């Protein structure tokens, strides 16, 4: 086509989504990791991870207000993952990689899982 | 605005 | 903080988003232009437009699943900016220019209203 | 990835 592009549209669009969150609106799932409980929009979570993008395609599921994770999941492991979800950013650390990488490998986020193993490997 |  | 970005993430979710709303998943609004009805993400509506954000932060119409636009709104207009909110492209032509101007303000998608300025005063 |  001969279309133009706004090179801020996503990201911009990304931040409102975050803005969304944050302030409760039309977040239509909670994610219950052991003790704790995330506020989340279906569209973003099976947007970025391919695990919510099978659980919110199957028929029953999709419908589901709530969703429990494995009690192996770190709910701080999740809260990073949620928060690269609609930010972008990753607080990747020494004291919570291991932790991230096994909540992306769950959650079959790709690409954190790749950082995850290059920042390991360069530390062994 | 770009040329994509 | 001390957080790693990841360039392409935001780009990646819109391009799911959009991927979502042709295969009609988790829509849950329609948005009706004279005789045309489009279905979409109230999130991603209000994530792109002044008038969405209005209308779906409002405690009734947030609940609606049908919202009809004014008789003046061109559905071809609308279609070129739905289009826009979901994949960052606006296809901008001297047949639909005006429409498209037009359909911008009445949404408020002020980055858009911009560049159909600077298109049109450069023909004049 | 990126330091942004
Ligand atoms: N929503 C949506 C969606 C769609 Cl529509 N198409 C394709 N993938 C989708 N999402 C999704 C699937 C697999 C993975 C990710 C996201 C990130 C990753 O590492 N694996
Ligand atoms: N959703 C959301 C949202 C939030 Cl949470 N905060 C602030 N703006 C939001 N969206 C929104 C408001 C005004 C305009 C646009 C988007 C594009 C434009 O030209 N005007
Ligand atoms: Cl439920
Ligand atoms: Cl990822
Ligand atoms: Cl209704
Ligand atoms: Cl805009």
């Amino acid at each position: 086509d001969s279309c133009i592009q706004f090179t801020r549209h996503a990201s911009d669009v990304l931040l409102n989504l975050n803005r969304l969150r944050s302030r409760d609106i039309l977040t239509d799932v909670v994610i219950v990791v052991s003790r704790e409980q995330f506020r989340a929009h279906k569209t973003v979570l099976m947007a970025c991870s391919g695990l919510f993008y099978s659980i919110f395609t199957d028929q029953l599921k999709c419908n589901l207000s709530v969703i429990n994770l494995d009690p192996e999941i770190n709910p701080e492991g999740f809260c990073i993952l949620l928060d690269f979800m609609y930010t972008s950013r990753l607080n990747l650390r020494e004291g919570n990689i291991m932790a991230v990488m096994a909540t992306a490998m769950y959650l079959q986020m790709e690409h954190v899982v790749d950082t995850c193993r290059k920042f390991i490997k360069a530390s062994e | 605005w770009v040329i994509p």
